[PDB]
């Protein structure tokens, strides 16, 4: 399990990121950190997959960057629509797994 | 050529110099399954099928047989009896590129698995639900196919690497791709365990004077006996004489 | 597209669970599946992965407990879990449809089944 | 048209060299004065346990065969072509033309899909057989003073080629841009008679009289004054009889179906 920050903290407005240290195979996470804005009380909801690109629907928030054995998951322009819980997976080891990483309680 | 086509190049009718295969240093997998790594000179088959794809690292581990995932199970499947080796090498100073090269795709949908040796090609628009696509991507129409973002900056386990596949097939036939044959210096005037081609016996070789057709590889008198070889390198006849022996 | 997941609740500790994946839009038969656990104050690992082609792997979650299937008839998916270990209590979740150069892996999520297992 | 055979169409059953030595052997050979065909056209023709071929063309234009079973690109097939210096010898799926000819072009098939393999290196003769997958092919050119004839005299064919291929040959057509002759192979044995350079001279056709059939039992190209036993004659059945009693206490079948209540 890579090695997540326990929670984010902050009030709507100051450009943050949710780093996420984690070998998961390397190679960033294998450009394969599958970033889920899970809702508190509701299943997760992905925010951003393919950690460089942008899913459908994502918001403007929406960022993301691998460095090794490191990741930066990004949102930009701090709003309402950040308060969530974010989930980072990758293969297991070096897998197919999709395992997952330690979780971040991004709580407001 | 993409892992979701491999191109299949039939090898027969030449010398498997496998030796240069092994000894060199150039591959970093090298699973043999049902021959001896060491051993495979000596081993002649009917068809070679040489399978040359290219997979991320990762995956290499999936180019055997037992082996299950999108690549194994719909891309290049093979059998549970595979006969051959898989040799792979890292190649990622030769595919990736700086804007990410998408030239190399694999095969990530597909109705069922393949076959062994099976080459699904089709690209028809992958109808995952039961609204006909027709033509037109949406929900539940994914297109069968996806495009490897192979980049210099991947880690190694999203580098390109080369892998080739040799499948040796035997089959009810003579048998015409063989490695490379063993061949010593020439003794005469001794007592030697001779094997010529495949004439095999015990006795003294001396300088022969008989003269042989062109066609011809060995001498055999009166009571079918060798009496005479051609050597296989130099053609020069030679006389077999066998070793002396008696009563005391 | 719509993936309601059923069975899961309550059930006494040992037993096994015939839960169902219901999945609207993509008949769930050719598509390759994942199926994973998170407990409440846990994370997803996952329990499954059903290959579309059938195989599944069961990497680290589920240990010979939990199997991963579809009813290819009504094209929703069915999540069996049987020999529950006293560790099996956990949510389920059993979406995989990637997209809507790219990587694609475990892109969506259902609305999930959430079970107590004691 | 029929001609005689004569003594042509022996062949070296093997690459191996004898001197002076009288060596028995039994092998698919051409039957000393058999009777062969004469062909001045070109139909399909069968192709049991092998074939001979010779040609007496001074513009060369048999220059070609087909062998095969279907020929019609349902199995694989052997094109030879030997145009001037290269002859190609290719096995492939090919889909050959109803009446195959060669131009003065290429006109053999229409297509030839999936070759499994190739190879490149007056009075013509040849012998092809297909042996435990091997296609063996025997030649000689020599002089011809005849000028409608089969010479009688002696030559024996050389190995050519051995080509690796498991082809099952049961008709052949020839290729052709003249005349030749196409005879048949059998399993006799023969006595051939080396000389001290280890070719063949002279040699008997055990099948053919008694006369040649004493020299085998003797095993000698000249037979001595005498008596000698040569074979056993033995007369063969004609009919095959079977015969068992007369079948009598017949089963009342009749009591049950044919029963006044059921
Ligand atoms: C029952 O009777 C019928 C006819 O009365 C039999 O059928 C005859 O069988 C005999 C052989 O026994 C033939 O020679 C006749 O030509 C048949 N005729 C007809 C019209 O079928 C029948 O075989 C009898 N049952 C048994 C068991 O013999
Ligand atoms: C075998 O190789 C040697 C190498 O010098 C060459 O001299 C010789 O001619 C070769 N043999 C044949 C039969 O070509
Ligand atoms: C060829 O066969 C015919 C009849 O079948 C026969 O009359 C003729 O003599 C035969 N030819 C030879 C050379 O015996
Ligand atoms: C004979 O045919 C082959 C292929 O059919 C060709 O390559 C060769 O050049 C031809 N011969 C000549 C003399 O051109
Ligand atoms: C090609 O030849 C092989 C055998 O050499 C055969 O198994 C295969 O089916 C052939 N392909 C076609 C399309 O006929
Ligand atoms: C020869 O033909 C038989 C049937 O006609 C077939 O079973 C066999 O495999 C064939 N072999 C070759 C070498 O053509
Ligand atoms: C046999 O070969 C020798 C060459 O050493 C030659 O002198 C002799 O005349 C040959 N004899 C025949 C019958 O060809
Ligand atoms: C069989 O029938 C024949 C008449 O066809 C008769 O002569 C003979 O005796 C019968 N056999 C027996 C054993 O009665």
């Amino acid at each position: 399990v890579l090695t997540q920050p326990p929670s984010v903290s902050g009030a709507p407005g100051q450009r943050v990121t949710i780093s996420c240290t984690g070998s998961s195979s390397n190679i960033g996470a294998g450009y394969y950190v599958h970033w889920y804005q899970q809702h508190p009380g509701t299943a997760p909801k992905l925010l951003i997959y393919g950690n460089s690109n942008r899913p459908s629907g994502v918001p403007d928030r929406f960022s993301g960057s691998k460095s090794g054995t490191s990741a930066s998951l990004a949102i930009t322009g701090l709003q309402a629509e950040d308060e969530a819980d974010y989930y980072c997976q990758s293969y297991d080891s070096r897998l197919s797994g999709w395992v997952f990483g330690g979780g971040t309680k991004l709580t407001v | 050529a993409s892992v979701y086509a491999w191109n299949r190049k039939r090898i027969s009718n030449c010398v498997a110099d496998y030796s240069v295969l092994y000894n060199s240093a150039s591959f970093s997998t090298f699973k043999c399954y049902g021959v001896s790594p060491t051993k495979l000179n000596d081993l002649c088959f009917t068809n070679v099928y040489a399978d040359s794809f290219v997979i991320r690292g990762d995956e290499v581990r999936q180019i055997a047989p037992g082996q299950t995932g999108k690549i194994a199970d719909y891309n290049y499947k093979l059998p549970d009896d595979f006969t051959g080796c898989v040799i792979a090498w890292n190649s990622n100073n030769l595919d990736s590129k700086v804007g990410g090269n998408y030239n190399y795709l694999y095969r990530l949908f597909r109705k069922s698995n393949l076959k062994p040796f099976e080459r699904d090609i089709s690209t028809e628009i992958y109808q995952a639900g039961s609204t006909p696509c027709n033509g037109v991507e949406g929900f539940n129409c994914y297109f069968p196919l996806q495009s490897y973002g192979f980049q210099p900056t991947n880690g190694v386990g999203y580098q390109p690497y080369r892998v080739v596949v040799l499948s040796f097939e035997l089959l009810h036939a003579p048998a015409t791709v063989c490695g490379p044959k063993k061949s010593t210096n020439l003794v005469k005037n001794k007592c030697v365990n001779f094997n010529f081609n495949g004439l095999t016996g015990t006795g003294v070789l001396t300088e022969s004077n008989k003269k042989f057709l062109p066609f011809q590889q060995f001498g055999r008198d009166i009571a079918d006996t060798t009496d005479a070889v051609r050597d296989p390198q130099t053609l020069e006849i030679l006389d077999i004489t066998p070793c002396s022996f008696g009563g005391v | 597209v719509q993936l309601v997941e059923s069975g899961g609740g309550l059930v006494q500790p040992g037993g096994s669970l015939r839960l169902s994946c219901s999945v609207s839009g993509f008949t769930v038969s050719s598509n390759y599946m994942n199926w994973v656990r998170q407990a409440p104050g846990k994370g997803l690992e996952w329990v499954s992965v059903i290959y579309p082609g059938g195989s599944t792997f069961y990497p680290d979650s589920v240990k010979g407990r939990f199997t991963i299937s579809r009813d290819d008839s009504k094209n929703t998916l069915y999540l069996q879990m049987n020999s529950l270990r006293p560790e099996d209590t956990a949510a389920y979740y059993c979406a995989s449809s990637r997209p809507p150069l790219d990587l694609d892996w475990f892109d969506p999520w259902g609305q999930g089944t959430l079970v107590i297992v004691s | 048209a029929y001609t005689n055979s004569f003594t042509r169409g022996v062949y070296y059953p093997d690459k191996v060299f004898r001197s002076s030595v009288l060596h028995s052997t039994q092998d698919l050979f051409l039957p000393f004065f058999s009777n062969v065909t004469w062909f001045h056209d070109n139909p399909v023709l069968p192709f049991n346990d092998g074939v001979y071929f010779a040609s007496t063309e001074k513009s060369n234009i048999i220059r070609g065969w087909i062998f095969g079973t279907t020929l019609d690109s349902k199995t694989q097939s052997l094109l030879i072509v030997n145009n001037a210096t290269n002859v190609v010898i290719k096995v492939c799926e090919f889909q050959f033309c109803n009446d195959p000819f060669l131009g003065v072009e290429f006109r053999v098939y229409s297509s030839a899909n999936n070759c499994t393999f190739e190879y490149v290196s007056n009075l013509r003769e040849f012998v092809f057989k297909n042996i435990d997958g091997y296609f063996k092919i025997y030649s000689k050119h020599t002089p011809i003073n005849l000028v409608r004839d089969l010479p009688q005299g002696f030559s024996a064919l050389e190995p050519l080629v051995d080509l690796p291929i498991g082809i099952n040959i049961t008709r052949f057509q020839t290729l052709l841009a003249a005349a030749y002759y196409v005879g048949y192979l059998q399993p006799r044995t023969f006595l051939l008679k080396y000389n001290e350079n280890g070719t063949i001279t002279d040699a008997v056709d055990c099948a053919l009289d008694p006369l040649s059939e004493t020299k085998c039992t003797l095993k000698s190209f000249t037979v001595e004054k005498g008596i000698y036993q040569t074979s056993n004659f033995r007369v063969q059945p004609t009919e095959s009889i079977v015969r068992f009693p007369n079948i009598t206490n017949l089963c009342p079948f009749g009591e049950v179906f044919n029963a006044t209540r059921f």
